[PDB]
């Protein structure tokens, strides 16, 4: 609140602060289970374009 | 110079070094034909307000269209012509039939015209009735004195409060 | 008249819907204001053909029949002193066509999407409401605003008013002609102030 | 301001985000045509009514309050005199009972 008012003194009253945040703990990734590698050779390393 | 509009002859006189012409806004209101060296006036083709008169659509699906800036009394600039055409100071009204009677305003079309759903039901357009006619039996030697009274109770509703709100500006804008 | 800009505006979003909501609210509010001010009486009272109002002359605030719109003499001056734009809400595409758009301001406002809607009440109908109010306050006094109109001679109405301002009703009767002359002169002075230049 | 008619009293009632007033008013209902006069000559002197109005039921004259027909006899205690009656307009001759 003091930062919001840009002052070090808050007069008596009630003030509205930021809504309740919860910071995430984990960081997940979900990609399809694919093991094959893209045909880089056939597209970039192929004769007879 | 691309664009879209109507082209007509103009009384404007363009100097040799002038090709296009502009208006109070920045908009090409005139142009010179390179092949014929004649002036032309560009006018936008879209012009005129359109208002739709409809009931709740839970009661009937037919509507009436009011075309402002159209005088049918004079290929009118209308989407679709209809059998029932009524001319009003607001504009041409299509889809509503004029009735010579006067009722209270149900749908405020315009100047003094109000529509309603009535009667095989159909949409009607009528001149609004200000109220019942009356005359006071005035005379220099006549007065009216009540002999009885009525106690009437009337309700007056007045808003006093409005919903209080608060916004977290870093949760709406950013999240 | 651009398809590309319109298809971009569809993406930019719908703020024009709320703009139009606000403007429609304003227009309906104007109609409501007119109704609230003038439509205070539903019974339309006609002035009696006989005009024996104790010497008072209301021929300059009451309607004059010999006009297309039944309007008074001190309302025609007011109308002629306020100059509306074109005094009409029908400007056909033909009239605006032919290099009259850049000249006429209304045509420019109207080729660019801006329109002026007509009010729900015509000037003649507002004048009818006012004439009803004048007839009621003349013939009946303040009774028509409390219910059914009750006729009363105008002199006695003015006597009641004098009693209201703490003056005995005898003063009016003993000085009726003087008061009527003062009132008529004062109502002519309003005409002079309005029919003159100011 | 407080309902239609002569205001007697009002009763507040609460509504969501607003208030409701029940305006009790006094509305006269039944009116009767009468014949009236601003004053009356009794002995060459004009009589005016104090808090009232003169009316005639025909052959007889009375005085009553404006907002309700409560006819009464015309008396000196019910009227006040002011000068002769060569200046008033519409005055009518009649007797003023002296209690
Ligand atoms: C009320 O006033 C108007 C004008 O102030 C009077 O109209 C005049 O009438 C006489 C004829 O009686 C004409 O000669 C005048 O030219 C009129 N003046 C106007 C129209 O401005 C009217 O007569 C008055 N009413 C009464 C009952 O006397
Ligand atoms: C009270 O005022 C009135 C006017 O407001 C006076 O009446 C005027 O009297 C003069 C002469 O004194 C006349 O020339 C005017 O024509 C009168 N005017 C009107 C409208 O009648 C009056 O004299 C004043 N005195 C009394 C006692 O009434
Ligand atoms: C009301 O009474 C007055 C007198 O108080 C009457 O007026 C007088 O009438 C007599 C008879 O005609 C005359 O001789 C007097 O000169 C009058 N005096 C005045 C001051 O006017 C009057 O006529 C009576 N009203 C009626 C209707 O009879
Ligand atoms: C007007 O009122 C008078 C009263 O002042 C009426 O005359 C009275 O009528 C009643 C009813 O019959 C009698 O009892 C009285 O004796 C009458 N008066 C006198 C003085 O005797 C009169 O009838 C009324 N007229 C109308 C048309 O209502
Ligand atoms: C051969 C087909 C692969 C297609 C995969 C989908 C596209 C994903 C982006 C791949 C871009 C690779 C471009 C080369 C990367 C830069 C190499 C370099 O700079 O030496
Ligand atoms: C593919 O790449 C290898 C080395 O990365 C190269 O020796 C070979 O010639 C390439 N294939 C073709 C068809 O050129
Ligand atoms: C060619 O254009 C000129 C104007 O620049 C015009 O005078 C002439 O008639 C045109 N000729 C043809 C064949 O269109
Ligand atoms: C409005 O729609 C509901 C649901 O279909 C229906 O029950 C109701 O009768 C409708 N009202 C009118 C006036 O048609
Ligand atoms: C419509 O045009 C007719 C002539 O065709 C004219 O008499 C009438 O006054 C016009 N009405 C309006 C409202 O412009
Ligand atoms: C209604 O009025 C029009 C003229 O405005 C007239 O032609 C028509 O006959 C009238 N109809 C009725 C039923 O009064
Ligand atoms: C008074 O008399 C007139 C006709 O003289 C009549 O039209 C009117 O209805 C009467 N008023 C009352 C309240 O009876
Ligand atoms: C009332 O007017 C009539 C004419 O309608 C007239 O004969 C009578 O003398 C007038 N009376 C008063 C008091 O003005």
């Amino acid at each position: 609140t003091k930062c919001t008012l840009k002052s070090f003194t808050v007069e008596k009253g009630i003030y509205q602060t930021s809504n309740f945040r919860v910071q995430p703990t984990e960081s997940i990734v979900r990609f399809p289970n694919i093991t094959n590698l893209c045909p880089f050779g056939e597209v970039f390393n192929a004769t007879r374009f | 110079l691309t664009g879209t509009g109507v082209l007509t002859e103009s009384n404007k006189k363009f100097l040799p070094f002038q090709q296009f012409g502009r208006d109070i806004a920045d908009t090409t209101d005139a142009v010179r034909d390179p092949q014929t060296l004649e002036i032309l006036d560009i006018t936008p083709c879209s012009f005129g307000g359109v208002s739709v008169i409809t009931p709740g659509t839970n009661t009937s699906n037919e509507v009436a269209v009011l075309y402002q800036d159209v005088n049918c009394t004079e290929t009118w600039r209308v989407y679709s012509t209809g059998s029932n055409v009524f001319q009003t100071r607001a504009g041409c009204l299509i889809g509503a039939e004029h009735v010579n009677n006067s009722y209270e305003c149900d749908i405020p079309i315009g100047a003094g015209i109000c529509a309603s759903y009535q009667t095989s039901q159909s949409i009607i357009a009528y001149t609004m009735s200000l109220g019942a006619e009356n005359s006071v039996a005035y005379s220099n030697n006549s007065i009216a004195i009540p002999t009885n009274f009525t106690i009437s109770v009337t309700t007056e509703i007045l808003p006093v409060s409005m919903t209080k709100t608060s916004v977290d500006c870093t949760m709406y804008i950013c999240g | 008249d651009s398809t590309e800009c319109s298809n971009l505006l569809l993406q930019y979003g719908s703020f024009c819907t709320q703009l139009n909501r606000a403007l429609t609210g304003i227009a309906v509010e104007q109609d409501k204001n007119t109704q609230e001010v003038f439509a205070q009486v539903k019974q339309i009272y006609k002035t009696p053909p006989i005009k024996d109002f104790g010497g008072f002359n209301f021929s300059q605030i009451l309607p004059d029949p010999s006009k297309p719109s039944k309007r008074s003499f001190i309302e025609d001056l007011l109308f002629n002193k306020v100059t509306l734009a074109d005094a009409g809400f029908i400007k056909q595409y033909g009239d605006c066509l032919g290099d009259i758009a850049a000249r006429d301001l209304i045509c420019a406002q109207k080729f660019n999407g801006l329109t002026v809607l007509p009010p729900l009440l015509t000037d003649e109908m507002i004048a009818q409401y006012t004439s009803a109010l004048l007839a009621g306050t003349i013939t009946s006094g303040w009774t028509f605003g409390a219910g059914a109109a009750l006729q009363i001679p105008f002199a006695m109405q003015m006597a009641y008013r004098f009693n209201g301002i703490g003056v005995t009703q005898n003063v009016l009767y003993e000085n009726q002609k003087l008061i009527a002359n003062q009132f008529n002169s004062a109502i002519g002075k309003i005409q002079d102030s309005l029919s003159s230049t100011a | 301001f407080c309902g239609k008619g002569y205001h007697l009293m009002s009763f507040p009632q609460s509504a969501p985000h607003g208030v409701v007033f029940l305006h009790v008013t006094y509305v006269p209902a039944q009116e009767k045509n009468f014949t009236t006069a601003p004053a009356i000559c009794h002995d060459g002197k004009a009589h005016f009514p104090r808090e009232g109005v003169f009316v005639s039921n025909g052959t007889h004259w009375f005085v009553t309050q404006r907002n309700f027909y409560e006819p009464q006899i015309i008396t000196t205690d019910n009227t006040f005199v002011s000068g002769n009656c060569d200046v008033v307009i519409g005055i009518v001759n009649n007797t003023v009972y002296d209690p």
